[PDB]
């Protein structure tokens, strides 16, 4: 028999809409054919009509649960082509908010996974924590989600006075919140029945199918771009990479919960090691000058005028730059033709290859398991469809 | 032509058709097709409505931003009529009711209201006036509906001599009270499709010849009423005293009046569209 | 450096085996989960009493747009079109000409608030603090057309909110 | 007469605005802010706006995100299956009028080309509080309805 | 004026817990079964 | 003028695939009208198939023909598997588009477009 | 120098040496090998070499590029073969990335690389959908991102940004319809390029 | 903060934690919503001399790609093999 | 070893024997490739280097460290991959001259 | 300096007003025409001319960095005031 | 193995462009004039 | 204000029953807060 899954659950859900065409024999799933493009918005074409600065907000809206991490990936790619370097304080801020963003993503990933499986309550507890982290976003950028804060050259503005104290107070209590979540799920026999030995993927298959992030580490592969190909100041912080052993949904859930704990561990070092200095590269042909300078110095006014109309030119070249985003390897293949607008911008969304493996991972499972497998991949269709 | 009403574009949603039309009775069966066709080509449509704004919502997507304007109006308040037609170049009157009510009788909706609209439109300088009457209007009909249609048809011509009067047969379509009426339950009928009536009205606005004329909109074929009702029940795989009287009036033949053909519209056969209307309820020989 | 999340050997001694049998038969870890939800029942909820209580915001908040003036009442905008050039959504439309007194001023200044992405690039780009994103966020409307702001609406927003806008700029301008 | 019709309108309007069951089309990032309106700080349930509502049990559709051409027929179908009275809240720039993707070949330039819209909530995304302001604004729109008053004067 | 920007306090912030903490509670398996069986015996008696 | 073929090495091989695709579309139309509850007749549907085929009748490049058949098969698969909806099928008929003027005078009256 | 990105000559030398290595082993297919100033290795190959070259890079013991990071295309209309197919591969064993590029035109198919990387399945569907490049022997080639019945390939440089058609709901036919695109506000094209040369190092000969 | 002592004991016992020490609701420990003005530092290019842009021009130091082979001995790998990761000493097993 | 740690990769009881057989088969297959082909010269060099380590080191932990290819079962998997590639290379014959030159401006960027 | 046209519609500070036969004024029926009443051209004309001693003066609009870019105004001509091109303030050499 | 095609290259039928925007358009091929202001 | 309440509930407004000629006894909304108080009520500042 043939069956089509609903676009989305009957409670608020923010992953997007999916048309899943399935072939069933009794309870068992024999074929899965995801039909995507329901949130395809031609982002990659629109970027070709934007300057490099104008295109930056598009990356907030890809994996719109990991906004600043997507900003970081694009900023690093442009900085590489520009051959410039963001100042050390900006790099620490980018790592600090990169890990705050990882917490935001992992709360959404773990709790909506549970919510779709029927465990509603943890979503409410942990989204109060998300609400407090939205306030950190809003205090640095003026926006709760699409901050547009991390830019090529550094960050847009320095932290307001008193923000780091508040991030410390939040971080001080967060591990307790994780513990409460683990009390509800980790040892629960119903949760384990829904996740243990579900969606097993071998280490060999995970690599060939293009998987990344937790979808690799759940199968025992020892890989994390923050460790192996570090960017910004990730080489200066200490943390452990959680590794699974069974390659199933339960191990991937444990990996995500432990990654949240390591993110707190990294945030702690960032709060203590934050250096002084400027927060964007001191090159006014790339980063706009301070407003006081723009209103006093002739050179500053010209460069402000040109950076906000033409934008900076980027030397011709192509780069593939990737980061360890919360959902996996997030990269951009960015082509510059020498002008102030990118010639081509291909976005590599980790969820694209993960969803392409849904049919492989769902073989020999039941219909209700398909919901669990989609959750364990942590799919957001803004990044899948672009 | 005022510069703002010179046509521009390619005839689409964002285009400018140059038509500024006030459609009284727009929230009904015929009005939703007329407004849709006006909005398709980027006309400005003024929609005076008596009903709750909730009941006008289906008209909102029919025009580009700003092209559909809603107003409150009362049939017996001439100031509300004047505000609606003050800026229009054409006024279309689709007001009517198939039954009488405590507050409004057939004389109110088919005589007093059309006359008031026509008079205020003339006093406001409106250039064109479209009035929907009925093919079987007659001051000797057994139906009070058709009697009032005749009296109002005369008063509109007296008040607005350049008015274009249209006299359709019973109209069939998704929201009609004809095929749906039969599917819910001697005489010869010539039913006409809703889209044909709508197209003819739109063409009468754009056609300078239609001014001062009276049209009869009828379908291609004439059907004995019995054959028609049997056909409906087959396709479907299966009220008031006035409504029965109207339904049993034989459709008048008026060869002297121009028809849909004169306005460039090809009458749609009933058999082509019968399934469309009656599919939700799940060939008659014509009279040559 | 890495760690194992699920690589543990359950003990097979009788005491440990009977601990797991007790958990299976007596639902101990399910009872534990009931304890957690019970404790939350007796916690103060996090809910605030909107609209009488409001969520906290900062001076940097990006809300409804407004066009500002100098203390004398003259408009700050001199129709340079930097905001229109930078706008990532092409939400801004400007026309300008010499004013009757010779000033360089706009005759059109539109923001399509349904194109806008509320990014704040316009206020970054503006050289004279003319276009800002204000603190207001409660301006939902019943029609689409009401969200196509023209210059009069934006100037009225500036005159309406200047008291708050000026204080917020005073609070954040040294970070810019 | 008019007094009895006036109070019946108040009673039915009160019941309907006090029991607004929403169908959320969580299309993109705006759905995240919608989830935060359900979250404890705002708790839309406390206004009578239930968390989980089936499309056939819904009174209001919230369009929370970009509407693509590929998705537009499915959204219309859900709207057509909604029992009346039914209202549509357009949330965010994409749903309001295309937003950042207005000039895209694959995007509907505003969901009001597909369905009638009652409330437009601006922002990209609107904050959870701005969405809640919009829902409260829809409630006051329902409060002003005079369905029985109109019917009595027909 | 001295430079003034958001910085950590002198000496840094206090320690931040991050490791899992699920405390052990309750009796052993033997003790729980004994309690359950003793309850049955009293009930039967 | 030496190129890698797609499927067919010459026009005769390509025309075999065209005829096979026409056969499949021709037989599918009655099912499509029923499955999608279309208000058009089977004759109208088959006439539409003929018109779409006819508009490409002038091609002489076997590679271009291969691509046209590749795309035609994709379109058929969308229709048979009911991945399309009713709106997608009816997009071949442009029912809400007003006829656009063809002769010089009609175009001259309505705008500047040729 | 605080604002300038530091060089890494060690990686530049390693990648150059491995670039020659690959060229020596696959002379039948390799047309060009370059290492960018930010240390990225690109192997430009003849399209016939897609499967041999990718298979070699996946399976050779000195390569082991087991992970296909990304597969995409670029449209350059001025080239006789306007489409450039780009494979971004990753080797976990040697903690390295390589890029493999080939080319095709509108009518010349490319061999599907699904046999080498299962990841390629959807990437090639997307390239077919967005650019119209046909991949031979692909198990299930069809559109993936665009709407059903969509005509054209939107990522081609000559496809208009807003396309040719747009949708709306029509009450008369009671369905969503597609009509030629008209915009209330035309997209405003900006000419941004400065008339002065920016980067002398990339100047082309007259 | 204002729970009765009995209610504090009940929810502490039920949860098995000292909830009162890490309340999820914020009180007066947070920063004041009015702060003193900042005085932000300037970057390393803020100098009056020895600061010619051509000595700090990153964009102009970018070069076109080095062409290693164009169609116009010991084996090598793209880099040395990655070093095996070490088990955490902070907590090797969860 | 209780487990390799990688899901789907079984432990090998006799890794030294398995590698000796696999590396010998690879050298046998390379003999059908022309002597001057770079693939044969390089693959034989690295294969002989690894085969010597397998013979010198009878301790799996110390052999794993010498080879630097992960676990010993990962080395065995890579040897099976190289043998598979070697067989395919014989049919592709990539040591032959370039099949065709690109158009003149094919790889010119910017345009 | 708002003024109403013969039809009663207010004229904006940009001089806009629908003329007599313009249908587009139907949009205001039952609603209103948003017109800002504080005409900047009239408000800047109320500012007194500032009397200064030097030949050249600078204006930044007031408020330091919260004003406009600082420009310098020549006051040699005695037939007219020097007017700031950003804020419209006038100066005269005494 | 390759085939022989002597047809003039034409892709109009496989680009998806409406006929109106192929047959009635006039493309202009030029080198833009220098902006006289610079 | 009540600073013993947790952050968020420590400031609130009791809306007037009549504003600009509108009876707001039952119908209140957030746009009734004037800008000078908007800043304090949303904790953009500490000083009323
Ligand atoms: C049927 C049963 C229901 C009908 C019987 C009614 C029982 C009496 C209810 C009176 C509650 C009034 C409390 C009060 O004065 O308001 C304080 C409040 C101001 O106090 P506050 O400044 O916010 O401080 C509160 C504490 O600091 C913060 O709150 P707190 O939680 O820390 O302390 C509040 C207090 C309130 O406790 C009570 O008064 C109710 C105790 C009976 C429990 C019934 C079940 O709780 C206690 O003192 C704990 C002892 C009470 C027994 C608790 C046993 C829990 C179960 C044991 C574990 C087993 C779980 C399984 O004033 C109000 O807002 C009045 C609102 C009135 C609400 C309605 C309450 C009446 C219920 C309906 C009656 C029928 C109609
Ligand atoms: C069966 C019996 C039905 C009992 C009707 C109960 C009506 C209660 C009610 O309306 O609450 C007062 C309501 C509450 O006012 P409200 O709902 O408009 O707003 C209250 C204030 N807020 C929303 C900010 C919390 O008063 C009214 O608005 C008048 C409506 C009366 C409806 C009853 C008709 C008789
Ligand atoms: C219900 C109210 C919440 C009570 C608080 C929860 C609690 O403290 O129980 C935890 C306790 C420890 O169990 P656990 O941590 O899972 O370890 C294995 C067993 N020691 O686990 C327990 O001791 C729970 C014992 C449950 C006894 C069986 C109940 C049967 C009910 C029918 C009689
Ligand atoms: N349908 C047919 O078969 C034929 C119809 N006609 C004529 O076509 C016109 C419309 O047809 P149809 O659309 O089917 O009629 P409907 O009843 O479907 O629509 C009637 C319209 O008139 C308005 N209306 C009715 N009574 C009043 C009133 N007392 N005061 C103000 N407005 C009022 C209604 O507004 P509300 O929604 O507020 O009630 C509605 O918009 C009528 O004039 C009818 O006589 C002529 C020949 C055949
Ligand atoms: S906030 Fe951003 S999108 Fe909105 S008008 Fe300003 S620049 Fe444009
Ligand atoms: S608002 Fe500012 S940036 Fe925009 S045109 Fe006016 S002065 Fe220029
Ligand atoms: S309006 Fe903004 S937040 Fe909402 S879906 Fe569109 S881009 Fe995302
Ligand atoms: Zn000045």
């Amino acid at each position: 028999s043939n069956l089509t899954l609903n676009f989305g659950p009957q409670h608020p859900a923010a992953h997007g809409v999916l048309r899943l065409v399935m072939e069933l024999s009794g309870e068992m799933v024999r074929k899965c054919d995801p039909h995507i493009g329901l949130l395809h918005r031609g982002t990659e074409k629109l970027i070709e009509y934007k300057t490099y600065l104008q295109a930056l907000p598009y990356f907030d809206r890809l994996d719109y649960v990991s906004m600043m991490c997507n900003e970081q990936a694009y900023s690093l790619a442009v900085e590489k082509l520009l051959n410039i370097r963001p100042p050390p304080r900006a790099q620490w801020i980018r790592v600090l908010f990169g890990e705050i963003t990882r917490l935001l993503n992992h709360i959404m990933a773990v709790t909506t996974h549970a919510l779709d499986i029927g465990a509603m309550t943890p979503f409410f507890w942990m989204f109060e924590e998300r609400e407090k982290m939205f306030e950190f976003y809003e205090r640095v950028s003026g926006a709760r989600m699409h901050a547009a804060y991390v830019r090529p050259g550094g960050v847009h503005q320095d932290l307001p006075l008193g923000l780091m104290d508040d991030i410390y107070e939040f971080s001080k209590n967060f591990s307790l919140r994780i513990d409460e979540l683990e009390e509800m799920l980790t040892n629960n026999r119903i949760w384990r029945n829904r996740t243990v030995d579900i969606g097993i993927v071998t280490a060999e298959d995970a690599l060939n199918y293009g998987f990344s992030g937790v979808m690799l580490r759940g199968s025992g592969i020892q890989w994390d771009l923050r460790k192996t190909q570090p960017y910004d100041v990730y080489d200066q912080v200490e943390f452990d990479v959680p590794i699974g052993s069974r390659g199933d949904c339960y191990d991937r859930y444990l990996c995500r919960v432990e990654e949240m704990r390591q993110s707190i561990r990294i945030i702690s070092q960032c709060l203590n090691k934050m250096p002084p200095g400027e927060i964007k590269v001191d090159d006014a042909k790339v980063s706009p000058p301070k407003r006081a300078e723009m209103k006093t110095s002739m050179e500053s006014l010209i460069h402000h005028f040109k950076l906000y109309t033409e934008g900076y030119q980027v030397p011709p070249g192509a780069t593939y730059t990737a980061i360890e985003a919360p959902k996996g390897e997030f990269g951009v293949y960015l082509v510059s033709d020498g002008s102030s607008r990118p010639y081509r911008c291909k976005i590599k969304a980790p969820g694209f290859a993960h969803l392409a493996g849904l049919d492989k991972m769902s073989k020999g499972h039941m219909l209700a398991d398909v919901v669990a497998i989609i959750g364990t991949q942590d799919i957001v269709f803004g990044e899948v469809d672009r | 032509l005022h510069h703002a009403v010179i046509p521009h574009g390619k005839g689409g949603r964002s285009s400018v058709s140059g038509i500024v039309a006030t459609v009284f009775g727009a929230t009904g069966f015929l009005g939703r097709y007329v407004v849709n066709h006006l909005g398709r080509m980027g006309s400005q449509v003024i929609v005076p409505h008596r009903c709750e704004p909730y009941d006008t919502m289906h008209l909102r997507p029919m025009g580009d931003l700003g092209q559909i304007i809603f107003m409150d109006w009362n049939g017996r308040d001439k100031d509300s009529i004047r505000r609606a037609v003050e800026h229009s170049s054409v006024v279309i009157n689709l007001v009517g009711r198939e039954w009488e009510t405590q507050n409004f009788d057939f004389e109110d909706v088919f005589v007093k209201i059309p006359q008031a609209i026509a008079q205020v439109s003339k006093e406001a300088g409106v250039e064109k006036f479209i009035h929907i009457s009925h093919l079987n209007a007659d001051i000797k009909s057994s139906s009070k509906y058709l009697r009032s249609k005749a009296v109002g048809e005369k008063e509109v011509r007296e008040t607005f001599p350049e008015a274009t009067i249209i006299k359709p047969a019973e109209i069939f379509g998704r929201e009609d009270r004809f095929l749906n009426y039969f599917a819910n339950i001697k005489t010869v009928k010539q039913p006409v499709y809703i889209v044909d009536v709508t197209k003819g009205i739109i063409n009468a606005i754009k056609d300078p010849d239609a001014r001062g004329k009276t049209f009869a909109f009828v379908g291609p074929s004439r059907y004995l009423l019995f054959d028609l009702v049997q056909y409906v029940f087959a396709v479907a795989h299966r009220t008031t005293r006035d409504k029965v009287e109207r339904i049993h009036t034989t459709d008048k033949i008026l060869p002297h009046l121009p028809g849909l053909e004169d306005l460039g519209v090809e009458a749609t056969p009933l058999e082509l569209k019968a399934i469309e209307v009656l599919r939700r309820h799940r060939p008659a020989k014509t009279i040559p | 450096t890495y760690k194992y999340v699920n690589l543990r050997e359950p003990s097979m001694d009788m005491k440990s085996v009977t601990d797991r049998a007790a958990q299976t038969l007596l639902w101990t870890e399910l009872i534990r989960g009931l304890g957690m939800t019970l404790s939350y029942l007796f916690r103060e909820p996090a809910t605030i009493n909107y609209p009488f209580e409001k969520g906290p915001l900062s001076p940097r908040f990006r809300g409804e747009h407004a066009l500002r003036r100098y203390p004398s009442g003259e408009e700050r905008c001199i129709a340079c079109k930097l905001c229109e050039a930078v706008c990532p959504a092409q939400a801004i439309t400007i026309e300008a000409e010499p004013r009757a007194d010779g000033s360089r001023r706009t005759t059109r200044y539109d923001i399509d608030m349904t194109k806008c992405i509320y990014c704040g690039f316009c206020q970054e780009a503006c050289p004279v603090d003319a276009i800002v994103e204000g603190p207001n966020f409660e301006f939902s409307t019943e029609t689409h057309e009401e969200l196509l702001y023209n210059k009069e609406k934006l100037l009225n927003n500036g005159d309406k909110w200047e008291a708050e806008i000026a204080a917020n700029i005073q609070a954040d301008y040294l970070y810019r | 007469g008019e007094y009895v019709v006036a109070k019946l309108d108040d009673l039915i309007n009160w019941a309907r605005r006090s029991s607004l069951w929403p169908m959320t089309f969580g299309l993109a990032c705006c759905a995240v802010e919608m989830m935060h309106m359900a979250a404890p700080r705002y708790d839309m349930d406390r206004f009578g706006v239930v968390f989980r509502a089936s499309p056939r049990q819904s009174d209001v559709m919230i369009v929370a995100g970009t509407l693509t051409n590929k998705m537009a027929p499915a959204l219309r179908k859900v709207y057509d299956q909604m029992p009346e009275p039914r209202y549509v809240v357009s949330m965010g720039s994409c749903a309001n009028g295309g937003g950042y993707y207005h000039y895209s070949y694959s995007v509907v330039r505003g969901c009001d080309r597909i369905v009638p819209v009652d409330i437009y909530v601006p922002g990209c995304p609107p904050t959870a509080e701005a969405l809640l302001y919009g829902i409260l604004q829809l409630q006051k729109k329902i409060k002003r309805e005079k369905r029985l008053r109109i019917w009595y004067r027909r | 004026s001295k430079v003034k920007q958001d910085m950590p306090p002198v000496g840094g912030y206090g320690p931040i817990d991050y490791k899992r903490n699920l405390p052990r509670r309750g009796l052993s398996g033997y003790s729980m079964f004994a309690v359950g069986i003793g309850a049955l015996l009293f009930g039967y008696w | 003028t030496s190129v890698k073929p797609i499927f067919s090495r010459d026009m005769n091989e390509a025309k075999r695939r065209v005829r096979e695709l026409y056969r499949a579309w021709y037989r599918e139309v009655p099912n499509t009208v029923h499955l999608f509850q279309l208000d058009i007749s089977v004759k109208q549907g088959r006439d539409k198939v003929r018109e779409m085929f006819k508009k490409n009748a002038h091609i002489t490049d076997p590679r271009v023909v291969d691509l046209l058949v590749i795309k035609g098969k994709m379109e058929l698969e969308e229709t048979i598997k009911v991945w399309k909806q009713r709106t997608h099928v009816m997009r071949f008929f442009h029912e809400t588009e007003a006829p656009r003027p063809k002769d010089f005078l009609s175009k001259f009256y309505v705008g500047h477009d040729p | 120098r605080p604002t300038v990105r530091p060089r890494n000559d060690v990686a530049h030398k390693q990648l150059s040496a491995f670039g020659e290595y690959v060229a020596e082993i696959l002379p039948k297919y390799v047309q060009q090998v370059q290492v960018s100033c930010f240390n990225e290795l690109e192997i430009c190959i003849h399209p016939d070499g897609v499967i041999p070259v990718l298979t070699f890079l996946r399976d050779h013991s000195n390569a082991q590029f087991k992970s296909l990071a990304d597969l995409t295309a670029v449209d350059i209309p001025t080239r006789q073969n306007r489409f450039e197919i780009v494979y971004n591969l990753l080797s976990l064993r040697f903690n390295s990335r390589i890029r493999v590029k080939t080319y095709t035109d509108e009518l010349t198919p490319i061999e599907s690389s699904v046999p080498v990387y299962k990841a390629a399945n959807w990437y090639e569907r997307e390239i077919w959908d967005m650019f119209g490049v046909f991949f031979a022997n692909h198990p299930d080639l069809r559109r993936i991102l665009t709407d059903y019945g969509f005509e054209g390939h939107p990522f081609r440089k000559d496809f208009p940004l807003s396309g040719y058609v747009e949708l709306r709901y029509d009450d008369e036919v009671k369905r969503v319809v597609a009509e030629p695109v008209e915009l209330a506000q035309e997209f405003r094209k900006f000419d941004l390029n400065s008339p002065w040369e920016a980067f002398p190092a990339y100047r082309q000969p007259p | 903060a204002s729970a009765t002592r009995f209610i504090q004991w009940l929810r502490n016992w039920a949860s098995g934690r000292d909830l009162q020490a890490k309340l999820q609701l914020r009180y007066q420990e947070i920063s004041k919503r009015t702060q003193p003005p900042p005085k932000l530092p300037v970057g390393p290019s803020h100098k009056l001399s020895n600061n010619y842009y051509c000595t700090r021009d990153g964009r102009r130091e970018a070069m076109p790609p080095s062409i290693v082979m164009s169609s116009q001995k010991k084996a090598v790998s793209p880099a040395p093999p990655i070093k095996r990761w070490e088990l955490s000493q902070d907590e090797p097993y969860l | 070893k209780k487990t390799t740690g990688l899901v789907g990769l079984a432990v090998c009881e006799t890794p030294h024997e398995r590698l000796k057989i696999l590396y010998t088969k690879i050298l046998d297959v390379l003999g059908h490739i022309p002597k001057n082909a770079a693939y044969r010269k390089y693959t034989e060099q690295i294969t002989n280097e690894k085969l010597s380590m397998v013979k010198a080191e009878p301790d799996v932990k110390k052999l794993e460290e010498r080879l630097q290819g992960g676990q010993i079962e990962e080395v065995i998997l890579q040897a099976e991959n190289e043998l598979s590639l070697a067989r395919k290379m014989i049919q592709w014959k990539p040591w032959e001259p370039l099949v065709e030159e690109p158009p003149a401006s094919q790889w010119k960027w910017p345009i | 300096g708002v003024r109403t046209s013969p039809t009663g519609e207010k004229v904006t500070h940009t001089g806009q007003v629908y003329d007599d036969g313009d249908y587009r004024k139907v949009r205001f029926v039952g609603r209103q025409k948003e017109v800002n009443e504080n005409f900047a051209i009239d408000l800047i004309a109320e500012q007194p001319v500032s009397q200064v001693g030097s030949r050249v003066i600078s204006c930044d609009g007031g408020g330091g960095a919260l004003g406009h870019p600082r420009v310098y105004i020549n006051l040699d001509k005695e037939t007219k005031t020097g007017t700031c091109g950003y804020c419209g303030l006038q100066f005269r050499q005494q | 193995q390759l085939i022989t095609v002597d047809e003039k290259l034409d892709i109009t039928t496989i680009t998806g462009v409406p006929e109106e925007h192929i047959k009635t358009r006039k493309a202009r091929i030029f080198v833009p004039a220098r902006n006289n202001m610079q | 204000e009540d600073n013993k309440q947790f952050f968020g509930r420590h400031r609130w407004v009791i809306y007037t029953t009549e504003m600009n000629g509108k009876n707001t006894f039952w119908d209140v909304d957030g746009s009734m807060v004037p800008p000078e108080w908007h800043r304090w009520l949303h904790c953009m500042t500490d000083d009323p």
